[PDB]
């Protein structure tokens, strides 16, 4: 790990690495992704390097590092991220043989060390079988799941050890910023406005925009900041992007820093998340002690630092006022606008805040160019995005796909239908600030003027399905109630009228609400969305005013006739006695401290509806069972 | 100066850049309503209870939008004003709402607004606020009629630089407090009380001793006297639909008189003798040359932040008494005598347009010299409840012989008034002459600037001066003295910006304008009174010959001197 | 007190970059288990930030807690993707088993509730990830054996 002072050099060291890398015969890639680690993958790892230790297999390693290029290994044991598809791991892939493994088991291990590595055999009792169909299949493209996927982003996830730099230079890496090194700044700004690039936070503004606006800016000091916050409960797209390569974000960062003249950086991260913040700290140590990071970077005179801010909580403190406040070390409180961040942010300087997505894509751009990435998609939002699809489906992990691509096919084609052979009755789309979407719509694609046409919102990129079962009123209750817990409380209209509508909430699924109930919550969504100061209560009563527009035979049911369709509220439940299987037992009419039954031994008893507390009591006490829940 | 096109209400107007929509639209005639901006404050966009209508249909804060070219604005749509109904609605949805009981009625404004706003009937009924209440000295604080508007944060922090108070806990359940809801006399606050003089409601208040006086009025074996601060008399008028800066002296003499006080005195008699007092202590301080520079102590809140923040300072603070505590001294260890009661039959009452006396007069090293300490507002409200109309009184004057006056004591209630008299006593015992003509006034310390400096030159001799009105004033001047880039010889500080005018007990004003005219009323006042020096009082004399016999004598130095402590609690 | 030398440990490694308050209170909060009274007074002292802004700061995120806690802490999920499978239903076994609401400590006990929003593992049905360990699909039945498990 010596310095480098000269940009070739870089080309000169990257033949070395791939002449190391092609001196090895057999890989092994194990998943070190959360969701797999939570499986025991570790342990899998070490029982695995436990057993060809003893196997008499001397060259074996887990980390490739700057002494590993003089070692050559007959077998090497790799760590990837994410692999994207979370519903059966943990995930092995073994090569040159290509075979996909699900569910590996740590006593499994000899088995596969047996036959899969000595023998060059398959176990189909590992392999995966669809339910659906029962087809058996081997490689992990030939997989339906991996079939409609185009990855771009997620190109290197996978395959590439993220504590690994050496690794991320042999795939071709850290070309796009020696190539953009012999640019102008304006060239490059120029090609990423023609890539017709938009955010990926949510906003859809346009990068090219507040780039050029930040270069026309002639001040002494300019900052960068790259949000990773991730807010929103079930979306983990940057959570798998930063645990799967750093260095593409932190080469997207040092484009960007170019491109319009900063020399200094920030990356907002949670401190909830360890991996991440571990991974990046280790990336950025092992850039700057590669010489990259600094001062004078190629013997350009280019100079760039690093930081990271690990993040304390709130929900709220995504927003860019608000991030800024507790990056300097305040309340996270919105301030009043104009002035903007990109005039006057951080101590009163010039910021440019992008999502982790938005820099990764960058190198891409600059190495193909931006016609090539123009091409995909809609003419009006080029590019493509990454989808974390869960909930009542079949299949649960990270997806992407072209931008624009149907949503009948992304939740039932890649998905592999509704689980328990249910019927299908919405999804969410963008999480707490997003709308819901009914059956009746699921011809349309995905980009942000259809998507803005239908009253939803892109958001985060989180999908989840619900099937008949759940209610739609308990569901909004929960979206109102997370909203009222999230909030901040410095203007009036959310911070009283979010507690007021979850109150009227909760009155209507006690079973106390009362005529005229939704007219007044559409009044008090007008006016908060209307009068709010920051962007947490402008969006905040689209779940519940989509599940009014589309399910308001639910809210009737609910508030004239005292009943949930979906048998989900307690407060109404209306158990019945069925006289053909009663034996007249009366342990209902004795365990009831109200005793709303009344009725003679030996003979079917009767539920009085008006003086029932409807706590349960009843159908759990007596051994027949005969109450149902209706 | 570049003026900018714009159309309100179909109107055109012509207004410089940068102003705001809602100072553009003052120049029509329209009032927008809000809550959570003033005049002294940046804007800070929470009540959102001025928004407008633009061209493109959305709503949009007033308070902090700047102008531009071909504007439409609408401010009276049925859209607007029903966001207006329904915002007040969901504040008075979660108010704790006596009326009856609050100090703050009649002159509340979130009570005025819904009034204005047409509100009869609230839909939403729920949950409400509810809190504990507890003594804060001084202070009354209610956290149940809170709104959160962040003036008192924010006077506490961008002016007075003090930082004392902030917000707590987050979303419904946010209030106000000190860390750990620790009693504000350990908390870091001086007592100022200009965060009860901006509060819109009534969840800061003041603490009342109107009871004491009355049963101690009806007590038979007692003697109740009064003394009347020179600020008083300019505001005392206002409360009764007067115009401020009016004098309203015999006036509120004769009501005083009909309210039951047996002697009604005034305390710029005890002003002249802490002029002279401190005049021949700076003579001496020259002469010898030592602790320099001298500062002011006639305002508790600066001893407070002196011993708080500026231990280090002690030394170097003149020891003369407060005028309030000088007289109450003086009324409790000389006038007794002469006319023969007991020193414990005797009772001492002040009105005081400050809030730092109320603290002040509990000291113990002041051995309770003082009983009790009104406010403006409470002798206003104590008027009206006597039943006396104010308008149609006869004009009095103060009793003897502790009640006559000159006019250098009279320019008390303004800043740089101290200091001018200062220099008027000090001209005259430096070279022997009298000033004469419109030499009397020094215009060069006149005004309301953040720090004034002067240099007057007597007979040959220049001293530098400065005065400092207002706590970040006070630090700047700290600053600037410590780093020594240059030395003084007589510094004043004054804790409220603008003189004792602007004190927390002053009755609440909504002219933009009023301390121009209060500081125009005083120096009316000051103009209009025979005598303009201290030396030429008369019952000043009478006192140092037949009780004290020579200024910082060892019986003046014993009761009319004081000493200071460290108050810094070391973590 | 002897704490205040190992507060200043810390007072010179995370306090040499601008606006480092938060950094100081994690590392405060991970020294101490908790975050006290006379720290704060300390770091007021010798930082030069008012104790009020400090407090605020603490009272406005939920992850800072000024009071004690347990040995062994009990995270349950609560996310948009395990509240629609019946997680609810185990908080509700927790609170009625363990006789404390969430986010209150039953500080003679060693035990704490708390209530993390979507943990790293969403296909593991509602997910309870007692101290350092991830259980995966649960059962309102289950809550019984693993309490006494621990218990
Ligand atoms: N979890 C999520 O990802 C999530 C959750 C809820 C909502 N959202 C989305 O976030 C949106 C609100 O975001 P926001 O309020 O923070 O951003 P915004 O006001 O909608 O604008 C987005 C971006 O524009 C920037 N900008 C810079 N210069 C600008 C200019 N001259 N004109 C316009 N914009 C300029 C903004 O910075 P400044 O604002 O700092 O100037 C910000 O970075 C919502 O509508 C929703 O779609 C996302
Ligand atoms: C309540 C709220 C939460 C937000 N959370 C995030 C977040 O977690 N991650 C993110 O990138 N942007 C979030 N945003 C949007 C940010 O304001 C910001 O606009 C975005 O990071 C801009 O990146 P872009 O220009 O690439 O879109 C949030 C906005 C609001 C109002
Ligand atoms: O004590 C004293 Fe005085 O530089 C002072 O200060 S001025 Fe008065 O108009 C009174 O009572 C007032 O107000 S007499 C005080 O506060
Ligand atoms: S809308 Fe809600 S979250 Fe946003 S600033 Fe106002 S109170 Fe805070
Ligand atoms: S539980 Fe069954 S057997 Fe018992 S009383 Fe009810 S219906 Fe009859
Ligand atoms: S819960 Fe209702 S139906 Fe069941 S025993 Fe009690 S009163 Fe009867
Ligand atoms: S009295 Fe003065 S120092 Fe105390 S809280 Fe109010 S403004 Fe701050
Ligand atoms: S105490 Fe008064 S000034 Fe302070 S926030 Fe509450 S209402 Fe506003
Ligand atoms: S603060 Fe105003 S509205 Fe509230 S009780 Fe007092 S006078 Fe009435
Ligand atoms: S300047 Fe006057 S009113 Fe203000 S605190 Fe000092 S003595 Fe009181
Ligand atoms: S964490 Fe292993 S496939 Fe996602
Ligand atoms: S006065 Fe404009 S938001 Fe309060
Ligand atoms: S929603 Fe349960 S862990 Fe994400
Ligand atoms: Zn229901």
């Amino acid at each position: 790990m010596v310095k480098l002072k000269s940009i070739q050099e870089l080309e000169n060291l990257r033949e070395k690495i791939k002449e190391a890398k092609k001196k090895e015969k057999i890989v092994i890639r194990i998943c070190g992704g959360t969701g797999c680690r939570a499986s025991g993958s570790l342990a899998v790892r070490d029982e695995l390097v436990k057993v060809l230790k003893r196997e008499g297999f001397a060259n074996v390693d887990v980390n490739l590092s700057s002494d590993c290029l003089e070692n050559t290994s007959e077998v090497h044991v790799k760590m990837t991220g994410c692999q994207g598809f979370c519903a059966q791991g943990p995930l092995m892939t073994i090569e040159p043989l290509g075979v996909f493994y699900v569910g590996v088991k740590p006593e499994d291990v000899e088995e596969i060390v047996e036959k899969s590595i000595k023998k060059n055999e398959i176990i189909e009792r590992l392999l995966y079988h669809d339910p659906a169909t029962g087809k058996t299949y081997v490689k992990r493209d030939e997989n339906p799941f991996y079939a409609k996927q185009t990855r771009l982003v997620l190109k290197h996830c996978g395959t590439v050890d993220p504590a690994s730099v050496y690794d991320y230079i042999a795939e071709g890496g850290y070309s796009a910023i020696a190539k953009a090194l012999t640019m102008d700044r304006k060239q490059i700004i120029d090609e990423v406005i023609k890539s017709g690039l938009r955010g990926r936070g949510g906003a859809g503004f346009p990068t090219g925009e507040k780039w050029l606006g930040a270069y026309k800016n002639q001040s002494p000091k300019k900052y960068i900041i790259c949000n990773g916050d991730e807010g929103d409960p079930g979306a983990f797209m940057d959570r798998s992007v930063m645990e799967g390569d750093p260095h593409k974000v932190i080469e997207g960062m040092m484009i960007g820093a170019y491109a319009i003249g900063s020399d200094e950086g920030y990356i907002y991260v949670r401190a909830e998340y360890p991996l991440a913040v571990q991974m990046l700290r280790k990336a950025i140590e092992e850039c700057e002690k590669l010489g990259l990071l600094g001062d004078n970077i190629l013997g350009t005179g280019f100079s760039f630092r690093l930081h990271v801010r690990e993040g304390a909580g709130a929900f709220v403190c995504g927003e860019s006022t608000a991030l800024t406040y507790s990056i300097e070390g305040k309340r996270g409180m919105p301030r009043v606008r104009p002035p903007r961040t990109n005039e006057c942010g951080l101590w009163e300087m010039p910021t440019v805040l992008n999502n982790v997505e938005t820099f990764a894509c960058i190198p891409e751009i600059i190495l193909n160019g931006g016609e090539w990435f123009a091409s995909i998609g809609t003419p009006t939002s080029t590019g493509t995005k990454i989808f974390a699809l869960s909930g009542k489906v079949n299949r649960t992990g990270l997806v992407e796909v072209p931008m624009g691509l149907k949503l009948r096919e992304l939740i039932f084609d890649i998905g592999g239908g509704i689980a328990n052979n249910k019927k299908f009755k919405a999804v969410q789309l963008g999480g707490p600030s997003g709308g819901c979407v009914p059956e009746s719509q699921l011809d349309l694609p995905i980009d942000f003027d259809s998507l803005s046409k239908a009253g939803a919102i892109m958001g985060s990129g989180g999908v989840v399905v619900v099937d008949e079962d759940t209610c739609m009123v308990d569901f909004a209750k929960f979206f109102t109630n997370f909203i009222v817990e999230e909030s901040c409380g410095k203007c009036i209209p959310c911070r009283e009228g979010n507690k007021k509508m979850l109150e009227i909430l909760e009155r209507i699924t006690e079973g106390k609400g009362k005529e005229g109930d939704i007219e007044l919550l559409e009044e008090l969504g007008d006016v908060i969305i209307s009068a709010s100061l920051c962007g947490l209560g402008k969006t905040a009563p689209n779940p519940v005013l989509s599940t009014i527009k589309h399910f308001r035979d639910e809210y009737e049911a609910h508030i004239r006739d005292k009943k949930c369709p979906a048998g989900a509220c307690q407060a109404l439940a209306a158990y019945k006695i069925d006289p053909g299987k009663c034996i007249g037992c009366g342990k209902c009419v004795k365990v009831c401290p109200v005793g709303a039954i009344s009725g003679e031994k030996k003979k079917p008893h009767v539920i009085d509806q008006s003086k029932c507390i409807k706590c349960g009591a009843c159908a759990e006490n007596c051994p027949k069972g005969a109450i149902y829940k209706g | 100066m570049n003026m900018v096109m714009l159309t309100i209400d179909g109107k055109q107007v012509q207004v410089e850049k940068g102003t705001t929509i809602k100072k553009a639209a003052e120049k029509l005639g329209i009032e927008i309503p809000g809550l959570c901006d003033d005049n002294d404050l940046k804007p800070f966009g929470a009540c959102r209870l001025c928004v407008v209508e633009d061209a493109r249909g959305n709503l949009v804060a007033s308070c902090h939008t700047p102008v531009r070219e071909g504007m439409v604005v609408k401010t009276n749509s049925p859209k607007v004003l029903k966001a207006r109904r329904v915002i007040l609605e969901l504040l008075l949805s979660s108010h704790n709402a006596d009326c009856f009981e609050c100090d703050k009625n009649l002159h509340c404004k979130l009570q005025k607004y819904a009034y204005e706003l047409n509100i009869r009937n609230i839909r939403f009924k729920g949950e409400k606020r509810n809190y504990e209440i507890k003594d804060n000295g001084p202070i009354y604080y209610d956290p149940n009629k809170c709104i959160l508007c962040g003036k008192c944060v924010r006077i506490c922090e961008e002016v007075q630089h003090i930082c004392a108070i902030d917000f707590a806990s987050r979303g419904f359940k946010a209030y106000i407090s000190t860390p750990f809801e620790k009693p504000l006399l350990e908390s870091d606050c001086i007592f100022c009380g200009q965060c009860v003089r901006v509060c819109p409601t009534g969840a800061l208040a003041e603490k009342t001793d109107i009871e004491r006086i009355y049963e101690a009025i009806s007590d038979p074996n007692k003697v109740v006297v009064v003394q009347v601060a020179p600020a008083v008399r300019v505001a005392l008028g206002e409360e009764f639909g007067l115009e401020p800066g009016e004098i309203v002296t015999g006036k509120m003499v004769a009501a005083l008189k009909r309210l039951g006080f047996d002697k009604v005195f005034d305390t710029q008699f005890a002003a002249d003798m802490t002029i002279v007092e401190e005049t021949a202590e700076l003579v001496e301080r020259l002469e010898k040359g030592e602790n320099f520079p001298m500062f002011t102590s006639c305002c508790p809140s600066w001893i407070l932040a002196v011993e708080k923040f500026y231990p280090e300072l002690i030394p170097n603070i003149s020891t003369a008494r407060s005028p309030q505590q000088i007289f109450g001294a003086i009324a409790k260890n000389y006038y007794a005598k002469k006319i023969g009661v007991a020193r414990e039959n005797m009772f001492v009452v002040s009105v005081m347009p400050c809030i730092g006396k109320k603290f002040e007069a509990t000291r113990p090293e002041f051995n309770n010299d003082v009983d009790a300490v009104l406010t403006t507002r409470e002798l206003a409200r104590m008027i009206k409840e006597s039943g006396i109309d104010f308008i149609k009184l006869e004009e009095e004057n103060f009793d003897s012989p502790l009640g006559e006056s000159t006019g250098a004591a009279a320019i008390f209630g303004v800043t740089g008034g101290v200091m001018e008299a200062a220099l008027r006593t000090a001209y005259s015992i430096m070279t022997g002459e009298e000033l004469e003509g419109d030499k009397i006034e020094f215009t060069a310390v006149r005004g309301l600037e953040g720090i004034k400096e002067a240099e007057v030159d007597i007979k040959g001799k220049k001293v530098r001066i400065a005065i400092a009105n207002g706590i970040g004033n006070a630090k700047k001047l700290i600053e600037k003295i410590k780093s020594g880039e240059t030395k003084y010889d007589f510094v004043e500080v004054m804790a409220c910006p603008g003189g004792c005018m602007s004190g927390g007990g002053q009755p609440y004003t909504d002219d933009p304008e009023f301390r121009k005219k209060r500081m125009e009323g005083i120096y009316k006042n000051d103009r209009n009174l025979p005598k303009r020096k201290s030396h030429e009082n008369e019952e000043v004399k009478k006192v140092y010959e037949e009780y004290y016999e020579k200024p910082c004598g060892p019986k003046a130095h014993e009761e009319l001197h004081t000493h200071y402590h460290s108050r810094k609690k070391e973590y | 007190d002897p704490r205040f030398e190992k507060v200043d440990e810390i007072l010179s490694k995370l306090a040499n970059e601008r606006g480092a308050l938060i950094a100081i209170l994690q590392h405060v909060q991970h020294e101490f288990g908790y975050l006290p009274e006379d720290v704060i007074f300390y770091i007021a002292s010798k930082t030069g930030i008012p104790a009020s802004k400090i407090y605020g700061v603490a009272t406005f995120y939920a992850q800072f807690h000024l009071k004690p806690r347990g040995k062994y802490v009990i995270r349950v999920c609560l996310g948009t993707a395990c509240h629609v499978k019946g997680a609810n239903k185990i908080l509700a076994e927790f609170e009625k088993q363990l006789g404390i609401k969430a986010g209150e400590t039953t500080s003679d006990l060693k035990f704490t509730l708390e209530r993390v929003g979507c943990l790293g593992a969403c296909g593991l049905a509602p997910t309870v990830m007692v101290n350092e360990k991830t259980y995966g699909k649960m059962t309102p039945e289950k809550v019984s054996e693993v309490l006494k498990e621990y218990s």
